[PDB]
């Protein structure tokens, strides 16, 4: 009862992924409503009207202003550019304070699992500074093939602190 | 098949010792028969008795690399787990490839599962086949399909995906 979803996937609807481009048509549509993009969320990149109402909602004006963005049969993207929404904090921006946030920079997937599989131990020293330095040692990764997995070792590795890989 | 093969009636420690020799009571035949001592001929002296070599392991196959030049090798049994990474390391060593196949037992990142032990070590002539029925047979199909390519030829190197077996 095997398929064919395993070695010819094939689906519907998916956003390209875009990029700020050097190219010159890469334009901005400046919004005034806090309700998706922060101070720090300062804009985001789109390629597709569709994208563009799942993120702020198809009921949303920036979605408005998309579409008509989108109809003119000349469009940017067609000479490979993006559009791009800002944000002006047009009202009282209230930012929820947010915990500590911790990044690794090595976005390489594949380089990373080989060490962490031949590794059997571990070792590992935190500090949630809520109180006493994390001293954590029982770290396996040899069962690990994906990110995801050590993500969540780590996470019954360290109390009081959620980890994930983005 | 142009051998000249010599044996006594008798069995267990009987020799023929001489390389033919010379009678002073005629004109030889030995030089030209090419049994001379100083001819290069094997002489394997009669053995005392029946002897009883001890089973050998798997890790045997050493014999058969070392006598024959094969580079893709099987064996009727499964090959028992703790076998599994002496064969592999010796599939390393000895430049060859070794199919087995594993029930869906083996299936699992677990080390104690041994496929994943060689994964994790890099053991990649060792090459690790799947059959819930553990047909054996799967291997030889297998053995019969990679192998096919000339190394001479235009466009040659095949993959396996999607090959047809038997």
């Amino acid at each position: 009862m095997a398929s064919i979803s395993e070695v010819i996937r094939v689906s519907l609807q998916q956003e390209g992924r875009a990029i700020a481009p050097d190219n010159m048509n890469a334009v901005g549509i400046i919004t005034g409503n806090q309700g998706v993009l922060s101070t720090a969320d300062r804009y985001r990149i789109y390629r597709t009207a569709a994208a563009v109402a799942s993120d702020f909602g198809a009921s949303s004006q920036e979605s408005a202003f998309a579409n008509t963005f989108f109809d003119t049969t000349p469009n940017p993207i067609s000479a490979g550019g993006v559009l791009v929404i800002g944000y002006w904090r047009s009202a009282s921006e209230t930012v929820a304070a947010t915990s500590a946030t911790l990044v690794s920079e090595q976005t390489s997937e594949s380089v990373l699992i080989p060490l962490l599989n031949a590794i059997n131990d571990g070792s590992f020293t935190i500090t949630v500074d809520g109180g006493t330095e994390q001293e954590v040692t029982a770290l396996d990764f040899t069962g690990v093939s994906e990110l995801s997995e050590v993500a969540t070792i780590l996470n019954s590795a360290i109390t009081g602190a959620t980890v994930s890989e983005d | 098949n142009g051998y000249f093969k010599v044996t006594s009636s008798t069995t267990g420690a009987t020799s023929l010792l001489s390389y033919l020799g010379v009678a002073t009571s005629g004109t030889d035949i030995s030089a030209v028969l090419g049994m001379n001592s100083e001819s290069g001929a094997v002489l394997t002296q009669g053995t005392d008795q029946v002897v009883l070599p001890a089973e050998t392991k798997l890790e045997g196959i050493t014999a058969i690399k070392s006598e024959v030049n094969i580079k893709g090798a099987m064996f009727i049994d499964q090959i028992l787990d703790a076998d599994i990474p002496g064969i592999a390391s010796f599939a390393g060593a000895n430049n060859m490839l070794v199919y087995e196949v594993f029930d869906t037992g083996y299936l699992s990142k677990n080390v104690s599962n041994p496929v994943w032990a060689v994964k994790l070590a890099g053991q990649s002539n060792f090459r690790c086949l799947l059959s819930k029925s553990g047909n054996r047979k799967f291997a030889a199909t297998y053995m019969a399909r990679m192998h096919t390519v000339l190394f001479s030829g235009q466009n040659t190197a095949i993959t396996m995906q999607l090959k047809e077996l038997s």
